[PDB]
């Protein structure tokens, strides 16, 4: 009974609304980002599309950017996560507005975090069922990845996986330290996890279900997607060595 | 009123006088102030607008500085402050606070009629001066400010004899004299001169008494 | 009106006359225009009669409803603010003239309010129409460390200064010596017919009701 | 439905504080808070919140924290939900902010605690929103140069202490911290033994061997008045001066 | 979803009735006798006091009987917080109507006043009705003396004399038993005094706790008295003389 | 999405009103005495552990220069509405420029008391309030419940025990004592419902001069 | 330009005025019937000013008294009707005044036979006898000089014909035509008079 | 020039034991056509309290309107009659209620405050609720000045009831009859607290 | 599940949402449309509900823009609002600018707007499914769904018995990227006749393009691409 509105605390002080959205969640498309050396990567797999052979190749993609320099994407609901992007894009609008430079990377996560949490907390509001990475990178400052959970937490990672099969992606990533290591060189690692971890994906689907972007020294330190002539030598090697 | 900017080899310099208001209401008087620790304002025009302007831009720095915080460990009667935020980790930019300001002058620049001159410093750009006009533009200036009725009569003065790299001694002779002569051939400006040395790590404030000689 | 105050060592001293004119007529002799704010923060008005009265009012309680919630002895500089905010609030309207004074654990403040909202700490001043007269007095005879006994005797002065040279000033001298510990509102400081027979007036009716 | 909602049941008790308070107690974190002559101290366990996401090992550790500063001169240890701690962060800055400008000066860690209390109850009396599961400490240094130190809890009760634990044990660790004040009954030797005080109160309290890595600890004091973190390797010297008898 | 958490109090029983008005009279029913009648001296309101304890200050207390106006008064039947909310609001209209006309308002208009506020109640929204019912007495000159009944409801009524709250029906059956058109000051308060006796089950009336008032015209001025427990006392051993 | 929480049950009780009464009935116990020169309102809790700051944590509390309040209930509802009543005491202050008759104050909040047990979305308080005064009409103490009913005392109790300690100020209580021994009765009164020994420390005492709190030496020289 | 005259006596009270509407320079109508009210219940409104006011608030304090009435099933007293007419013109004044003078005239049980005057301005007060337009400065002596209290209807309309044929003879407007309301036991009554 | 549509003033006096209102009669038009001979500006609130309003009729009827509407919601809800310095307090607020569109008025107040003691009470305002207490006399209206010389000249410290009325009924009568738009009769109240004595004074009709 | 499908805002224990499910279950009882694209021309094509005999069909696609048309599957209702939505903001992007409005924008929010009646208790979602065709610069094919997603497809179909078009879509598309006008109108015509015969009445059939604005395909027309299809 006491699962039935995110504003009541059960008798064990849990909110089990929140806990179904983690689960809804969980079962979602997946999402990585990865600092490196000279950048951040960022990849989200979208294995759910498997089944849909008619859409448009690569037309469904789950990573954006803010300010051409925070790359933002997600796993949960395409809606809800849109909503927050356009709420992190008018945050980033009104800070320039107001101080004309654009916003830290740590205050944009603050104040999302913050319009996450406050739909947790009334009886009328559907909580947002998404889990958000914001990540940057600089020169001076390397890489800097956030990741805000539903429940408003925000934590700091130097890597980070969301969505389902995120243990077996973790524990992957985790064998080798990343930030010795270019993106170029990592766009391989990503791909062989890819296909050791998600079983619907394989060498046929790897090319137009999977999107990249990152932030790195050839990008000049903005957001890009990675062209296919990139993208083609890494999922080739990647699949000779599977 | 009087207020004069210089940028030297390593600070800025702001100056001031006193007067304030044919009667004068007030002889020993404030328009430098400070809004953070290494950020001060200059201000000139109607008293009670550019007042009222300094204390929300205070709010607003203060909110900005809160807010600034990341998580974690990290790493002539003068009055000298060092710098809490040694590393400039959370003080607000001086263009931020500066922009902040002009974007609150403009939006009510039917009514406000204040001209103000930001000096201070930062990590990413050094030591900045920055002129907030009338109606609400906003001018980085890289060799020095000048605003009020008196700077008038110092403009081509100061023209003459700044420098690329003035050191301390010779950039605070020069704002003095600059203000000594404003008050000089102004009336509306007047009494002791004020004024701030900003530098990148301490702040400090200087109290000069003065006289103007000449046999020309 | 002639009101003036200044800080001597640990205290305020505010003054002021006891004339209200109703323009050229003298509409009351002996009004009183030192207002308790506070026990440590008094004030003196200088502009439209009603705006300082209710200012002051509004000034005095919202004080205290501070001192209730948070405890502490008032600030000067809490009742500059808000008097400041007040004002700017209204374009130069509700025009208040005011002279506040009083001692906090930042020592004795005393700030001249101007009604377009700005003030100005000060370590004396003098406001209204004899503001000129006691001015002179005082800038003649203000020194930065006085006793409380010196202060009075200087303010004494510069009122009886603004009495005598302005016409819009008159009546009585009061002072008011804030400390930090209490106040001493003195008043009077200092101060520089026919009978008709019974049943002359005609009258039309009469009548009487019993209460 | 009325244990669901913040309204009465039979025995007068409004059971969602009592579970929001559990919710505070479930994160498994531990925070102290120590006052001194002319300082005071609060030490947390820099660990994350205990939730459904678990701690990873790319986790950047350092940019774990339940310490925050509300102003340069007040700040908090917040110990509950993480967002809803965050969202209290903002409140108490916010309430910190609004204090200045409307009275010019600084607002107090007291007044602090009893604005952020009048906030809590209109959670713990309006049905139509959530209780924060956040308990708070505050510090800070009053006009009188005397430290303040305050605590707050989901039912919205501020109280003053010379010392007190947000945490999984009380009434045991409530017996360390007297222990140690009875124990302890130059502005440098104060600061240095009430920060000495808090970490062992911490160790002692936890009954495992603190790394400087671990703790964050942050005070106030006269002698400097602004809230400020101190390095891990002043924690892990004064780590070191304990079990050197 | 907070509307099951929503009783729906002005939603109509299958009978055509308001559950909550029946449990608002229900309250009143509980509460004590109030009883009010007409003299040809003017209108007399007699009431029951809940005996709490001796501490209450029994000087110039009066829980029962209110004035609205100088020629209008109460008696309350039922919560008291609620009534003095409606007292306040009637004695609001009574001086708004006086702003209005520059004349003071009829008791009909006063008592329309007040039970437009508690049918409104029962007819908008989703609070629960007042829990009171008023005997209010006055004097006008378009319709003399008058004494109403009112409602949770809303609904009002007019009487020469009656009772409400606690044994209200056994006090009815004394007035009508008693009560007669032409009848004086003294008379009508021994009835009363009569009826509080018969209704609180007690051979004898005790001073103690008995609320008794009356509104009188004289000289074209009304005036309210408020009897002590001295006059009281006074009136008690006369109603045992007789 | 307004709707009332309080309802009246099918035999017309409120009876989330009486559960705040209930939560009022079990928590610690206050009281107030009326003497014929003053009034007192006295207070007991549990003996501070030895950490908490006894000052910060005082139930009494001082509304206006001659009239104090204390509560027996929740802490929370208890300081917002001692906020309102600071503010309403205010508020009269601006409008007639004296300070607040305590029956005026006492029907405002017992008003804005009422209105959380009808207005939607909210519960009743869960206190209830003890305010004690003095005006040109003489010395007050009134009480005021969750429900918004408001009683003019002589004497009583509002919490844990208070029937008890209302039958032994029923036996102490007389309309003419001094203040001493209205601060006796009061002190005693509190120790007799007390589990063990009252010290100085288990006790708070506010008298209405303007309304004064007593110190710890003070109750420790009653308590001889 | 709209002359309005009012007399009281102790057992009648009588309101007269012009019969014409006015357009610039034009008279719209010799027998204009925009400036009496009749209230139900022994009650008149007369107004003056610009017809379009006149209209709109004659009107509504027609409708708002009818209102009363109905909604209390009983005649509104004249002291109330008047001092709620007054309430409402200065409720008005200023935000969008009625520029409209006032006679209000009734008959009352508790107060007899009442006449107030009212200005624009809405300032009123009781009176005997009253006049508004700038014909009231011809009129209002003769009111002063041939009152008495113990006047017949009859000695009241020919001060009234003393009033018409002074405003005829001297005024700039030689206004001719008028209407006036009679209220005398119980009954109220309609005339028309010419020169 | 608002003032001058009406005219009228209003006049307050204090004596032993004793205090006096006073008020001209008339109600003006245009500052020149007298349209009312009993337009009285002197208002009761209660016993001890009583108002005199003096300019704008049609303000100082909505004002009296006003204060009766508060004096009555404070008395019923009090039980008490309200002390003449909480209603003069009452009556500065209200005028500032409405500062930036002010009721033209210039009210006084008269009455007793009660200590049992009858102090006199007086007090003199502006139309923004500025008020002055005086211990001697209270004027307001157009005729001030001359108000002001004549109670300046003749006030005589603690007079009895008598004396007090002919020193109020000479001062308001030679006052009047040096001011055109005031006048045409002329209403005194005399207070003492057991009874009020209203007379009307045989004054000109000028 | 009873539970967690009563109001909107509610989670069920798997992590879903059951009345935005529900409001997706509404689709599939419309009749059925498809929709295929070439390099050069988007062809839409539908089932036109009819109710009875005497009825009209029920009109299956709109036009929203010269250049962009739509087929809805679901409640008519909502897909009324939705309509009027796009054609309003296509006509303000007209008005405000000289340019026809961007179709990723323009279908963006439609999603947004989808979306927006998910969140609060006192709304639900749009039980209506919509597919979009337009060109602006090429032939693209969109579909919005209750639950504020959106997607871009190379052909598309639903609702009622849409499983045998898009098995046939499955089937045939690679063909259609090459195919000319023709074939494509009678690869839309065959793939909307798998779900069923065809009729002039019941069929709506539109295209759009490149130097071809949004057209329903005549009467006379449309007869002959029956006849060539049976």
């Amino acid at each position: 009974g006491y699962d039935l509105s995110v504003s009541t605390f059960s008798p064990d002080g849990r909110l089990y609304q929140v806990e179904y959205i983690y689960k809804s969640i969980n079962n979602n498309n997946t999402a990585l980002c990865l600092e490196c050396k000279d950048g951040i990567i960022c990849c989200c797999i979208n294995s759910n599309m498997d089944k849909n052979k008619m859409i448009k190749k690569n037309s469904y993609n789950r990573i954006y950017h803010v300010n051409n320099n925070i790359i933002i994407t997600y796993s949960g609901f395409d809606g809800d996560a849109r909503n927050i992007i356009d709420r992190a894009r008018s945050e980033a609008n009104t800070y320039y507005y107001n101080f004309h430079t654009n916003i830290p990377l740590h205050i944009l996560v603050n104040r999302i975090s913050l319009y996450i949490h406050a739909y947790t907390l009334y009886w009328h509001m559907r909580p947002f069922a998404a889990s958000i990475i914001i990540s940057s990178f600089n020169e001076k400052d390397k890489g800097d990845i956030y990741c805000i959970e539903p429940n408003g937490a925000c934590y700091k990672y130097s890597g980070i996986v969301i969505g389902k099969n995120k243990e077996m992606f973790k524990t992957e990533i985790e064998k080798k330290d990343y930030k010795d290591i270019n993106v170029r060189d990592a766009i391989e690692d990503i791909y062989k996890f890819i296909l050791t971890s998600d079983d619907h994906m394989n060498k046929n689907n790897l090319q137009n279900l999977v999107n990249f972007s990152w932030i790195c020294k050839e990008s000049s330190y903005e957001f890009q997607n990675i062209h296919e002539e990139i993208l083609t030598p890494a999922l080739n090697k990647a699949v000779e060595y599977i | 009123t009087t207020i004069i900017g210089i940028i030297y080899d390593n600070g800025v310099m702001l100056a001031c006088d006193s007067r304030t208001s044919t009667f004068i209401s007030n002889k020993c008087s404030r328009k430098i102030n400070r809004i953070n620790e290494n950020l001060y304002v200059c201000r000139s025009g109607a008293s009670a607008h550019s007042q009222k302007i300094i204390e929300i831009i205070k709010h607003y720095c203060v909110s900005m500085k809160n807010e600034n915080r990341k998580k974690g460990r990290f790493h002539v009667t003068k009055n000298k402050y060092f710098y809490e935020d040694k590393f400039n980790d959370y003080n607000p930019l001086v263009e931020n606070v500066a922009h902040i300001t002009k974007k609150i002058i403009y939006t009510n620049n039917n009514f406000l009629s204040c001209a103000l001159i930001f000096g201070g410093y930062d990590k990413i750009k050094k030591q900045q001066l920055y002129a907030v006009n009338l109606n609400g533009s906003i001018i980085e200036k890289h060799d020095f400010a000048v605003s009020g009725s008196g700077s008038i009569y110092i403009q081509s003065y100061l023209q003459d004899k700044y420098k690329k790299f003035m050191t301390k001694k010779e950039c605070f002779n020069l704002i003095l004299n600059c203000v000594k002569y404003a008050m000089h051939n102004d009336n509306s400006s007047g009494g002791l001169i004020r004024i701030v040395n900003i530098t990148k790590s301490f702040v400090e404030e200087f109290t000069v008494v003065n006289t103007q000689m000449n046999f020309q | 009106t002639t009101i003036c105050g200044l800080v001597c060592q640990n205290a305020v001293i505010l003054g002021a006359d006891t004339r209200a004119t109703e323009g050229p007529i003298v509409a009351d002799k002996n009004c009183s225009k030192l207002h308790y704010i506070s026990k440590n923060i008094w004030c003196a008005g200088a502009g439209v009669a009603g705006d300082l009265e209710h200012t002051t009012l509004w000034l005095q309680h919202n004080v205290e409803l501070h001192r209730l919630n948070t405890n502490t002895q008032p600030r000067v500089s809490m009742c500059v603010s808000r008097l400041t905010q007040e004002l700017f609030k209204y374009q130069g309207y509700k025009v208040c003239a005011i002279v506040l004074g009083g001692v906090d654990v930042n020592g004795p403040q005393l700030y001249g309010i101007h009604p377009h909202g700005s003030s100005c700490l000060l370590p004396f001043t003098a406001l209204g129409s004899g503001s000129l007269n006691a001015m002179a007095v005082l800038e003649a005879k203000y020194r930065d460390n006085m006793t409380i006994e010196e202060g009075k005797n200087l303010v004494c002065e510069a009122i009886c200064a603004g009495i005598f040279n302005d016409l819009g000033s008159g009546g009585n001298v009061d002072i008011c010596v804030i400390t930090k510990d209490s106040y001493q509102h003195i008043r009077p400081y200092k101060e520089p017919p026919t009978i008709y027979p019974k049943g002359t007036t005609p009258i039309l009716s009469e009548k009487i009701e019993y209460i | 439905y009325d244990r669901h909602l913040t309204i009465f049941s039979p025995d007068g008790n409004l059971y969602q504080i009592e579970y929001a308070i559990k919710a505070v107690k479930n994160t498994n974190i531990t925070s102290v808070g120590v006052k001194g002559e002319n300082c005071a101290v609060i030490i947390s366990q820099k660990k994350m919140a205990t939730q459904y996401i678990s701690q990873d090992k790319l986790l950047d550790y350092n940019n774990i924290t339940n310490i925050y500063n509300i102003t340069d001169e007040i700040g908090c240890s917040m110990v509950g939900m993480p967002g809803d701690c965050l969202s209290m962060v903002y409140k108490a800055r916010s309430e910190a902010s609004e204090f200045l400008y409307s009275n010019g000066y600084n607002v107090n860690a007291e007044t602090l605690c009893r604005n952020i209390c009048d906030k809590i109850q209109v959670y713990t009396q309006h049905a139509y929103m959530r209780l924060h599961a956040c308990s708070g400490m505050i510090i800070g240094i009053d006009e009188n140069n005397k430290p303040e130190l305050f605590k707050f809890d989901p039912s919205g009760f501020c109280a003053g202490y010379r010392a007190c634990v947000i945490g999984n044990k009380e009434q045991e660790s409530i017996s360390v911290l007297e222990r140690l004040l009875e124990k302890r009954k130059t502005i440098d030797e104060d600061i240095r033994n009430t920060t000495i005080l808090a970490i062992e109160a911490l160790q002692t309290i936890l009954a495992f061997d603190l790394k400087a890595s671990e703790i964050e600890v942050a005070i106030v004091s006269t002698k400097n008045r602004n809230f400020t973190q101190i390095s891990e390797k002043e924690i892990d010297n004064y780590l070191t001066y304990i079990a050197e008898r | 979803m907070a509307r099951r958490y929503d009783s729906r109090t002005t939603t109509f029983s299958p009978e055509g009735r308001l559950y909550q008005v029946e449990y608002a009279l229900e309250a009143i029913n509980n509460a004590s006798i109030t009883i009010g009648l007409i003299t040809k001296d003017g209108v007399i309101l007699g009431a029951d006091k809940v005996f709490i304890s001796k501490l209450i200050d029994k000087a110039n207390n009066y829980e029962k009987i209110y004035k609205i106006d100088k020629h209008i008064f109460c008696g309350v039947a039922g919560l008291n917080a609620d009534a003095n909310i409606l007292i306040n609001q009637s004695r609001l209209y009574a001086q708004r109507y006086l702003y209005n006309y520059n004349e003071v308002q009829p008791v009909s208009q006063l008592v329309v006043q007040i039970c437009d506020i508690k049918q409104s109640y029962t007819q908008y929204g989703g609070l629960r009705p007042y829990g009171v019912s008023f005997l209010i007495g006055g004097y006008d000159t378009k319709d003399g003396y008058q004494l109403y009944h009112t409602d949770p409801s809303g609904n009002y009524s007019g009487w020469f004399a009656t009772a409400i709250g606690t044994n209200n029906l056994t006090a009815s059956s004394v007035l009508k038993q008693e009560w007669k058109n032409d009848m004086t000051l003294e008379e009508g308060l021994l009835l009363a005094l009569k009826t509080l006796a018969k209704s609180t089950d007690t051979e004898i009336p005790k001073s103690e706790k008995i609320e008794l008032a009356y509104l009188t015209n004289k000289d074209g001025e009304v005036y309210q008295k408020y009897l002590t427990e001295k006059e009281i006392e006074e009136l008690i051993k006369l109603y045992t003389q007789k | 999405y307004s709707f009332s929480l309080t309802t009246f049950s099918p035999t017309g009780k409120l009876v989330q009103i009486e559960y705040a009464l209930n939560r009022v009935s079990s928590s610690s116990p206050a009281l107030g005495i009326r003497a014929k020169n003053g009034v007192i309102i006295a207070t007991e809790k549990k003996s501070p552990n030895e950490l908490i700051e006894e000052n910060s944590i005082f139930k009494i509390q001082q509304i206006s220069e001659h009239i104090g309040i204390v509560y027996a209930g929740m802490p929370g509802d208890f300081r917002v509405l001692l906020k309102r009543a600071r503010k309403e005491a205010i508020r009269y202050s601006l409008q007639y420029g004296s300070e607040i008759l305590v029956k005026e104050l006492v029907k405002i909040i017992a008003s804005i008391v009422q209105e959380f047990t009808q207005t939607g979305g909210v519960r009743p308080f869960g206190l209830s309030l003890l305010i004690c005064g003095v005006d040109v009409y003489g010395y007050h103490l009134y009480q005021i419940d969750p429900s918004g009913c408001y009683f003019n005392w002589m004497a009583t109790c509002v919490g844990k025990d208070y029937q008890n300690n209302m039958s032994f100020l029923e036996k102490r209580y007389n309309k003419d004592i001094e203040i001493e021994d209205a601060i006796h009765t009061a002190i005693l009164t509190l120790k007799e419902s007390y589990e063990g020994v009252l010290n100085e420390k288990n006790i708070e005492i506010g008298v209405a001069k303007p309304f004064k709190i007593l110190t710890q030496n003070e109750i420790k020289d009653y308590l001889i | 330009m709209d002359t309005l005259i009012g007399l009281r006596g102790n057992n009648f009270v009588v309101l007269a005025a012009d019969t014409y509407s006015i357009n610039s320079i034009i008279k719209l109508k010799n027998d204009d019937n925009t400036k009496f009210y009749d209230i139900h219940g022994n009650k008149c409104l007369l107004l003056g000013g610009s017809i379009g006011d006149r209209l709109q608030f004659g009107e509504f304090i027609r409708k708002n008294v009818h209102l009363y009435q109905y909604q209390n099933n009983t005649d509104m007293f004249v002291k109330s009707f008047a001092f709620f007419t007054r309430k409402n013109l200065a409720y008005y004044l200023r935000r969008n005044p009625f520029e409209v003078n006032c006679l209000i005239a009734g008959y009352d049980k508790k107060d007899g036979y009442q006449l107030y005057w009212c200005d624009y301005l809405s300032n009123m007060d009781s009176v005997n006898k009253g006049a508004h337009g700038y014909g009231a400065y011809l009129v209002s002596a003769i009111l002063d000089k041939y009152y008495h209290e113990n006047l017949t209807v009859d000695e009241a309309l020919d001060i009234f014909k003393l009033c018409f044929e002074e405003l005829k003879k001297r005024f700039l407007l030689t206004q001719i035509n008028y209407e006036l309301r009679i209220m005398y036991d119980n009954k109220v009554e309609t005339q028309y008079v010419t020169v | 020039s608002i003032y001058n549509y009406n005219g009228g003033c209003v006049l307050g006096m204090s004596g032993s034991n004793c205090v006096a209102i006073a008020c001209d009669l008339r109600l003006g038009a245009n500052t020149f056509t007298t349209v009312s001979t009993k337009f009285s500006k002197i208002f009761k609130m209660n016993n001890n309290v009583y108002v005199g309003l003096s300019g704008l009729a049609t303000d100082i009827q909505t004002l009296y309107e006003i204060l009766r509407y508060r004096v009555n919601l404070y008395e019923v809800r009090q039980d008490a009659e309200m002390d003449v310095e909480c209603f003069a307090n009452m009556l500065s607020s209200i005028l500032y209620s409405n500062r930036f569109s002010p009721y033209f008025v210039n009210p006084i107040v008269v009455g007793f405050k009660l200590k049992v003691n009858y102090e006199p009470y007086l007090t003199a305002y502006d139309l923004i609720g500025a008020k002055c207490e005086t211990r001697d006399f209270v004027v307001n209206g157009v005729t001030s000045e001359q108000l002001f010389g004549m109670c300046e000249s003749l006030y005589v410290k603690d007079q009895d009831e008598n004396g007090l009325f002919e020193t109020i009924s000479q001062c308001l009568l030679s006052a009047l009859d040096r001011d055109c738009i005031s006048g045409w009769g002329a209403e005194v109240l005399v207070l003492t607290p057991e009874k009020i004595i209203k007379k009307k004074l045989k004054a000109r009709m000028d | 599940r009873n539970l967690y499908d009563t109001d909107n805002i509610i989670y069920s224990p798997e992590g879903r949402l059951y009345q935005v499910e529900y409001a997706s279950e509404a689709i599939k009882q419309g009749t059925c449309a498809v929709a295929i694209k070439s390099k050069d021309y988007v062809v839409v094509s539908g089932l036109k509900k009819c109710i009875s005999k005497l009825s009209f069909p029920q009109e299956k696609i709109f036009k929203i823009d010269d250049y962009i048309g739509i087929s809805m599957s679901g409640i008519t209702s909502d897909a009324k609002v939705l309509t009027k939505f796009m054609q309003n903001e296509c006509l303000s992007h007209k008005f405000l600018y000289n340019e026809n409005i961007n179709i990723e924008s323009l279908v963006r929010s439609v999603a947004d707007k989808y979306q927006k009646n998910t969140q609060k208790s006192s709304k639900r979602a749009f039980g209506v499914g919509l597919m979009i065709a337009a060109y602006h610069n090429e032939p693209c094919i969109f579909e919005t769904r209750p639950n504020g997603s959106y997607f871009e497809y190379d052909a598309l179909s639903f609702g009622a018995r849409s499983h045998a078009s898009k098995t046939y879509l499955e089937k045939n598309l690679h063909l259609f990227e090459e195919c000319s006008l023709e074939e494509l109108i009678l690869h839309c015509l065959k793939a909307l006749k798998c779900s069923l015969e065809l009729t002039i009445s019941n069929t709506a059939l539109a295209v759009v393009g490149k130097n071809h604005p949004w057209q329903e395909i005549s009467s006379l027309q449309l007869e002959e691409y029956l006849s060539k299809v049976k």
